[PDB]
């Protein structure tokens, strides 16, 4: 008889996708488009 | 292990349910209760003997 | 004033270089390659290059 | 490893982690926390030198005060005991304060340069001229708790405020000195109330609601407990003896143990118990006996006071008070 | 209002409860075997995965590679089907002077080659059969996994001196023995061989003192008690009431801990069903640790370890103290401080007071008698 | 009779553990919304001044002008 708002298994399954990220999983996956279309390579060359 | 070779074999199957392993849990509570039982039986026998002596 | 502290092994340095060499060995383990399809242009002397085999 | 002591460890565990075991606590194990501090001393100031007070000198002074003698004899006996204790401590190697960091007795002042008369490099005080037989107590006293880890000064901005919250005192927007004074005034009130209860005939003369309110004031009971009368009386005796020692840190350590309540996530659990409520008596509290600190990882069981020799003789006052 | 005989019933109840707890908590979740959870272990290999379902795998001495053969170096992963089981084979520690290669049927084998395992010809088949490793073709080793001895808590011993006395009570408490006493004292001439005694014996005083000794031995036998000493009933009821209160408080503390054990077991039931439990949802089922852990968070000191090394000095220097159970290596001693107390009492008291106390006890016995 | 040192939950006991987890993982969720917004904010941006610019973008904060 749990007295707390039990969270469903599917909701935990979805939140695990968001909280099971690693540092490299952020750094490289977001840095590759950033470095390519950023102030270094493309946008920088264009705008300067 | 084969002639001129060693290998590591991994199965490929989805695990539908967890695998259970009986790792017995050490706890002092059962022995606590058994000690209580023995001490209470000692005191009960003591009371019975004392009643037998005092009345007989 | 005279605390008499014993040596703490956690403050020593006997694992950093071994760990770095472990990381580098893990790196170089992925450089292992087969003989088939192998080709590397050596220098004019016949000696290997630096960047080539890596 | 740099700050705690390895001999107070088991007492520390029994005082702070008894909400894990569910076992009762012994107040003497909370008194063991004073081992972090030094020896609390009392220097009586005389016309010559200060003298450290001892149990023997205090016993003699209480005996002389009880004899109800003329003051010409009272002061003479007091000064006799005083010079005796002075000689005793001079043989001991001076007072305890001489070799304690942060305190100290200065030696004779030095003579500088040409004022130095050959080998006499010192200048004794005026009182050195007075003969030692004229040693008289000035009526001035200096209490030195020697609290190196327990002192209320070193507590901090947060611990004092939380102690005043826990004792339901004013705490906001004030220095720790003012909250210290508020805490000491509350402490004095509780001691005076204990004295008046002892004059009025102890705890048993009180009602149930009055004792409940007293324990609420002492902060050892919460209203969601519904204890018995014997348990309430034992709790009062415990904290009364503990507050007789005049130390707020150990008082708060004792009090906070009775305010560790949990909430379960399930409705069925915890189940309804089968045993009756916990009951005690004033006899179960061991105050008249010393208890050595248990060695680390070698705790000893609790001996009831009744098992001690001559316990029916020692507890005869409490026995008469309870049976009556 | 709680007699002492009612205690073992409570003990039985709590034993049933803690056994229902421990039969669940004895179970634990093993290592995960789902391939979907470990497919990236093979994705990240130093070589691409070989989906091999045709041809043969052969070991042959080191040197020139046959053109067309796919080398299988250490670290090579191979997806196959073995006896109907889809498997991944990871190559580890190929022997020296030898190498292993996958030979498709188009590729001719070299000399001195040893077919380690081969596949059948099934081109029309959509789902290939793979291989069949016969007994002797491949030595597969199952890990032994020797289940060590179950950690048993040491039972402390309890000397029951009164059980022999209860047996003696059961022996003496008979009607026949009293009937024999009744018919022996009234007619003891029947038992003894008096005609032979008077025949051989030259002085009748010997036979008379013999019968006068047997009479006294019988009167002493019937009038003796079950016990060999005079127990002081007051001190025994004192120890009984003290021990009773200590036992009730012990049972209350054990019920207090059993509540947390049947909470950890009610939570472990869900973990055994395969349900994922949050770390903090799981911490809520440990309320006493949850509170102290929340306060450590409020203070903001995430460090730990010297507190453990001070509270449990047997762990000092042990960095992996958390992954062990040394409670059996460090148990509370069974020493009774009462022995040291009575010893200090005897050391302080003189001997004439000890003999006086024996007199106080004797006079108290006569007082209870009168 | 109930077991001691136990009570029902109260408002000052704070939120449950599952609620604390739901509080913790909100930044991790907004990460997925903000990093693409960061990349879009950088990519759809235009410089504010040039050698030919007679004007510069002004932003009156309090409408005083
Ligand atoms: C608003 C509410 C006002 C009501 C009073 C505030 C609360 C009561 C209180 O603060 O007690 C007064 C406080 C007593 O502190 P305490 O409770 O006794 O604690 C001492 C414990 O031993 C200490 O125990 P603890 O260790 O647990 O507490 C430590 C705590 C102790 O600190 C505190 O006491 C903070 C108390 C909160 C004060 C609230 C300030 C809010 C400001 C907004 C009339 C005033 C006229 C003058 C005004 C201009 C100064 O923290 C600190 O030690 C750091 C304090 C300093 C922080 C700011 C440092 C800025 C550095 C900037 C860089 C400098 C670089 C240059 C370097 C040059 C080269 C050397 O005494 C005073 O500060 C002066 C009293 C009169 C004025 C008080 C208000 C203004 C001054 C503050
Ligand atoms: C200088 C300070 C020297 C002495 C410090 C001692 C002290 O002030 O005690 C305050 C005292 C704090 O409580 P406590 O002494 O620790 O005892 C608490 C009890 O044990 C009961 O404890 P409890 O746990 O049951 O809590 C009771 C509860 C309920 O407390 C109540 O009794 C009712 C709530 C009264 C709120 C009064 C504050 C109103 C603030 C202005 C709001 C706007 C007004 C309208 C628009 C203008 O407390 C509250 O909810 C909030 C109380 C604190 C409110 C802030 C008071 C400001 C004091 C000024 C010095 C600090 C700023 C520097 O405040 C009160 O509880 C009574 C009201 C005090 C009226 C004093 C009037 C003089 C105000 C001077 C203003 C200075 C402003 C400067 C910055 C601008
Ligand atoms: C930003 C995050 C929020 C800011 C909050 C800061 C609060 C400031 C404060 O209260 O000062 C008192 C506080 C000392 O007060 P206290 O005597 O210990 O008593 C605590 C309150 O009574 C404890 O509060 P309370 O339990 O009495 O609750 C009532 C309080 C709480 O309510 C509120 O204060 C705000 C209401 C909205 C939030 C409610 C959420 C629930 O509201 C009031 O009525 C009094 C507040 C005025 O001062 C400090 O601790 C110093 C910290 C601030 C200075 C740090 C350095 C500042 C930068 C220096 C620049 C120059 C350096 C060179
Ligand atoms: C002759 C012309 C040049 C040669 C031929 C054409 C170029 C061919 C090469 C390939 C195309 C290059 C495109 C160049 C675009 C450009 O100019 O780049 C710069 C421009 C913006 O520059 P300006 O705003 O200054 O004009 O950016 C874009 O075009 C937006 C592209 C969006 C790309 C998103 C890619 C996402 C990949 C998935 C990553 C997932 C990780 C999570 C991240 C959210
Ligand atoms: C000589 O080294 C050059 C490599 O440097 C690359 C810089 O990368 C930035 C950070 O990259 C990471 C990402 C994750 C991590 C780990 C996996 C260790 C993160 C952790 C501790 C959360 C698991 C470490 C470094
Ligand atoms: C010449 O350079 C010497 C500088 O020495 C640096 C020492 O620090 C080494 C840190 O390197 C790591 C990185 C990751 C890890 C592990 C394997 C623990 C990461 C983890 C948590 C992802 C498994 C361990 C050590
Ligand atoms: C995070 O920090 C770890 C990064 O380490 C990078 C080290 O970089 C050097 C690796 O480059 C090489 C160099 C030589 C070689 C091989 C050529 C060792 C020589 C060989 C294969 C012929 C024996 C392989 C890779």
């Amino acid at each position: 008889a749990p007295l707390y708002p039990v969270l469903s298994q599917a909701s935990l399954y979805k939140r695990h996708f968001f909280k099971n990220i690693k540092l490299f999983h952020v750094v490289f996956y977001v840095g590759a488009p950033c470095v390519t279309f950023g102030t270094a390579a493309w946008s920088g060359s264009n705008r300067n | 292990l084969m002639n001129g070779l060693k290998m590591r074999m991994f199965s490929l199957a989805r695990q539908q349910a967890p695998k259970i392993v009986h790792k017995p849990v050490l706890s002092p509570i059962p022995e606590h209760l058994r000690l209580v039982k023995n001490v209470a039986q000692v005191q009960i026998d003591m009371l019975k003997l004392l009643n037998a002596q005092a009345a007989k | 004033a005279a605390p008499a502290e014993k040596p703490d092994p956690a403050l020593d340095a006997t694992k950093a270089l071994p760990k770095a060499l472990e990381e580098v060995e893990f790196f170089q383990s992925y450089a292992v390659r087969r003989k088939t399809g192998f080709h590397l242009f050596n220098r004019a002397t016949g000696s290997p290059t630096i960047v080539g085999p890596m | 490893h740099r700050l705690m002591l390895d001999e107070v460890t088991e007492s520390y565990k029994e005082i702070f982690y008894s909400h894990y075991t569910g076992q009762l606590r012994d107040v003497r194990k909370c008194a063991h926390l004073r081992l972090y501090d030094g020896t609390s001393t009392v220097l009586l100031l005389t016309n010559k030198e200060p003298v450290e007070l001892t149990s023997e000198l205090l016993q003699k002074w209480n005996a002389i005060k009880a004899a109800k003698l003329s003051p010409e004899e009272e002061k003479k006996a007091r000064n006799e005991a005083l010079i005796e204790a002075y000689k005793e401590q001079e043989l001991h190697g001076g007072p305890h304060v001489k070799h304690m960091q942060g305190y100290g007795i200065p030696a004779d002042t030095p003579l500088l340069g040409e004022n130095a008369k050959g080998d006499q490099y010192t200048q004794p005080p005026e009182s050195a001229s007075i003969p030692l037989e004229q040693l008289e107590w000035t009526g001035d006293t200096v209490f030195i708790p020697a609290e190196y880890r327990t002192e209320m000064e070193d507590w901090g901005r947060e611990l004092t405020k939380l102690a005043n919250q826990f004792l339901l005192l004013p705490w906001r927007f004030v220095s720790n000195a003012w909250n210290q004074r508020r805490l000491v005034s509350w402490f004095e009130e509780i001691l005076q109330e204990d004295a008046l209860i002892a004059k009025e005939g102890g705890v048993q003369a009180l009602s149930d609601d009055e004792l409940k309110v007293a324990l609420l004031d002492r902060a050892v009971i919460r209203c969601d407990e519904e204890l018995t009368r014997g348990d309430m009386e034992a709790r009062y005796k415990e904290i009364s003896w503990l507050m007789s020692l005049r130390n707020p840190f150990i008082v708060l350590a004792w009090q906070t143990g009775y305010y560790r309540s949990t909430y379960s996530p399930e409705d069925d659990l915890p189940e309804a118990s089968i045993l009756p409520k916990l009951n005690r008596t004033v006899l179960d509290v061991d105050v008249h006996n010393e208890l050595a600190p248990d060695h680390p990882e070698k705790p000893l069981p609790r001996v009831h006071p009744a098992l001690y020799p001559n316990s029916h003789l020692a507890l005869a006052k409490e026995v008469a008070v309870l049976a009556k | 209002d709680v007699p002492i005989e009612k205690i073992p019933e409570h003990a039985n109840v709590l034993l049933k409860k803690i056994d229902a707890c421990l039969e669940i908590l004895s179970k634990d979740i093993g290592e995960v075997t789902d391939a979907e959870a470990h497919e990236m272990y093979f994705e990240t290999s130093k070589f691409q995965i070989l989906h091999i379902y045709t041809g043969c795998v052969a070991s042959f001495p080191e040197g020139d590679v046959p053109p067309g053969a796919v080398e299988c170096l250490p670290g090579q992963v191979i997806r196959t089907k073995v006896n109907g089981e889809d498997v991944m084979l990871e190559i580890d520690e190929v022997d020296p002077g030898y190498q292993v290669c996958w030979f498709k049927p188009d590729v001719p084998l070299p000399e001195n080659a040893e077919i380690l395992w081969s596949y059948p010809y099934e081109p029309t088949a959509a789902l290939p059969t793979g291989t069949t490793w016969e007994e002797g073709q491949a030595n597969v080793l199952i890990p032994a996994e020797p289940t060590p001895e179950a950690a048993v808590w040491p039972p402390t011993p309890v000397t029951n001196v009164y059980a022999p006395m209860a047996e003696k009570l059961a022996l003496k408490s008979n009607p026949e023995l009293k009937v024999l006493f009744k018919e022996a004292l009234l007619q003891p001439a029947k038992l003894l061989p008096l005609d032979v005694d008077y025949q051989c014996s030259h002085d009748r005083e010997v036979v008379e003192a013999k019968r006068d000794r047997y009479l006294t031995a019988l009167v002493e036998a019937e009038q003796a008690p079950p016990l060999p000493f005079t127990p002081d009933v007051l001190q025994l009821q004192l120890e009984h009431n003290v021990l009773k209160g200590e036992l009730i408080d012990r049972l209350r503390a054990l019920e207090y801990t059993i509540v947390t054990e049947q909470l950890q077991a009610r939570l472990h039931e869900r973990r055994l069903r395969g349900d994922v439990i949050d770390e903090w949802e799981e911490l809520d089922y440990h309320p006493l640790v949850r509170d102290d852990t929340y306060l450590a968070i409020d203070f903001g000191d995430p460090t730990f370890g010297r507190y453990i090394w001070k509270l449990f000095p047997h762990t000092d220097g042990d960095e992996e103290c958390m992954f062990k159970d040394t409670r059996l290596d460090v148990l509370p001693p069974q020493v009774n401080p009462l022995n040291a107390i009575l010893a200090q009492h005897t050391a302080q008291t003189p001997v004439h007071r000890s003999l006086e106390k024996r007199l106080w006890t004797e006079v108290r016995a006569t007082a209870v008698s009168e | 009779v109930p077991v001691a040192n136990f009570r029902p939950k109260k408002p000052w006991d704070g939120p449950w553990g599952i609620q604390i987890s739901q509080k913790k993982d909100r930044p991790f969720i907004a990460m997925w919304i903000l990093f693409p917004l960061l990349l879009v904010d950088h990519l759809t941006r235009e410089y504010y001044a040039y050698w030919h610019s007679s004007k510069v973008p002004v932003t009156d904060v309090f409408g005083d002008f």
